[PDB]
């Protein structure tokens, strides 16, 4: 049983846009659903919710900004009018048992951003040691994904074998108005010439996807 | 109009003690209970601690209880653990069919000081044939939060060039990383030799140093 967001992208201000929560494993005749956003850096905040019947109801200011509907018997339909940078968050839907938004299922989100900046992928760039003994027998290797727009980009290590040790780093904006993104890992120095380490980047709002291997630079 | 006020915004507490976070509603809650807890993390969702003010969710441990009504509640974290570093809300119910979340609570693993293991890494060659040279410090698994980096290239200090990026707290060994990225123009990183970045922190009895020199290996 589970919930997953789609639909979270780039638009300009004023462009409508719908996010839809996908469903599985329960159903909409039976449970509500709730919709909740975060802003970047900032706390939960409710929308709305739609019943079993489809009767909606919004926070106090909603202002019919947002609408709700089902249109499937496992899909839920977010619909926003007069969007703004004030609107740029993360979006979630959840199972409601009732009309209040306690629940222990949730969507892993979908990212909207309201802004008129164009979408850029990034570049990625390896973060190698120069030898692999500069730091006794522990190594740090990295990949700097850099100059994207808009969020997010994920990383992982060894297409997810690599998970300890790891490091993603929160994303920077940069003066340019394009983000930059850091993730290390740290690693046995003793196997260095041998073992692959790989990070695999994702930027789905570009299409980019790239594994670098990382490895200290020969002299 | 109806406010939900959380306190503390943050709180620091040591692994086996206990924290206490309050919210205030302007208003009695529905059915004066129906006021629920959330924990959350790093790029994830919100899991259910608590619901209808003292109820345990299923799968939450033991050592999270909730008490309150009408307009007080209270959200009691007891024998903490490296994993319980997160942040935390309350979230209420309403006649007129309106739930508010309160504005959330950082609960930080107060642990032993430790100090950081330094990184550097020179730019790729990768990199420098488009113009932009980024150095990168690195400063591993350290506490408490607070660190210094001060770039040196060729010795003098670096001042407005530089971005922090900091992770959360580790849910398993409750130190924090930090990078720091120095960003050059190509030109200006070919012009210069030694490049260094300096780490204050409270683990170190003095700032610990390590560098490189452009084209050196
Ligand atoms: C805990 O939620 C359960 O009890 C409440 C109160 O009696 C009840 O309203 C819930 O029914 C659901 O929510 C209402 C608004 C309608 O949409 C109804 O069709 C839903 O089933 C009930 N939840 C469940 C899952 O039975």
């Amino acid at each position: 049983q589970s919930l997953e967001e789609s639909g979270g992208r780039l638009v300009t201000p004023g462009t409508p846009l719908t996010l839809t929560c996908t469903v599985s494993g329960f159903s909409l005749s039976t449970y509500n659903i709730h919709w909740v956003r975060q802003a970047p850096g900032k706390g939960l905040e409710w929308i709305g919710v739609i019943d079993t019947g489809g009767g909606t109801y919004f926070a106090s200011w909603a202002k019919g900004r947002f609408a709700i509907s089902k249109t499937s018997s496992t899909t839920v339909d977010l619909k926003m009018t007069s969007l703004t940078a004030a609107d740029t968050a993360t979006y979630f839907c959840a199972k409601g048992f009732d009309y209040s938004a306690s629940t222990n299922l949730w969507g892993p989100g979908t990212l909207v951003t309201i802004s008129s900046a164009s979408t850029k992928g990034p570049s990625v760039f390896p973060l190698a040691p120069s030898s692999k003994s500069t730091s006794g027998g522990t190594a740090a290797l990295g990949c700097l994904v850099k100059d994207y727009f808009p969020e997010p980009v994920t990383v992982s290590w060894n297409s997810g074998a690599l998970t300890s040790g790891v490091h993603t780093f929160p994303a920077v904006l940069q003066s340019s108005g394009l983000y930059s993104l850091s993730s290390v890992v740290t690693v046995p120095s003793s196997s260095l010439g041998t073992q692959t380490y790989i990070c695999n980047v994702n930027h789905k709002p570009s299409n980019t996807k790239v594994d670098r291997r990382v490895e200290p630079k020969s002299c | 109009e109806l406010d939900m006020t959380q306190t503390p915004s943050s709180v620091s507490a040591p692994v086996g003690g206990s924290v206490t976070i309050n919210c205030q509603s302007s208003q009695s809650v529905y059915g004066n209970n129906y006021l629920a807890w959330y924990q959350q993390k790093a790029g994830q969702p919100p899991k259910l601690l608590i619901y209808r003010a003292s109820t345990l969710a299923s799968g939450a441990p033991s050592r999270f209880k909730g008490s309150g009504s009408g307009t007080q509640f209270t959200l009691t974290i007891s024998d903490l653990e490296s994993d319980d570093a997160a942040t935390y809300y309350c979230l209420g119910y309403y006649n007129g069919v309106i739930n508010v979340f309160g504005g959330g609570t950082n609960v930080e693993i107060k642990r032993t000081v430790g100090a950081p293991s330094v990184f550097i890494f020179p730019p790729s060659d990768e990199q420098l044939k488009s113009g932009t040279a980024s150095v990168v410090c690195l400063l591993n698994n350290f506490y408490p939060r607070e660190a210094k980096v001060q770039w040196k290239v060729d010795n003098a200090l670096q001042s407005g060039n530089s971005q922090e990026s900091v992770t959360e707290q580790d849910s398993k060994d409750s130190t924090y990383s930090l990078s720091s990225t120095l960003t050059l123009s190509k030109a200006d990183y070919e012009k210069h030799k030694v490049y260094a970045c300096e780490v204050t922190h409270q683990g170190l009895s003095s700032p610990v140093t390590k560098s490189f020199n452009r084209g050196e290996c």
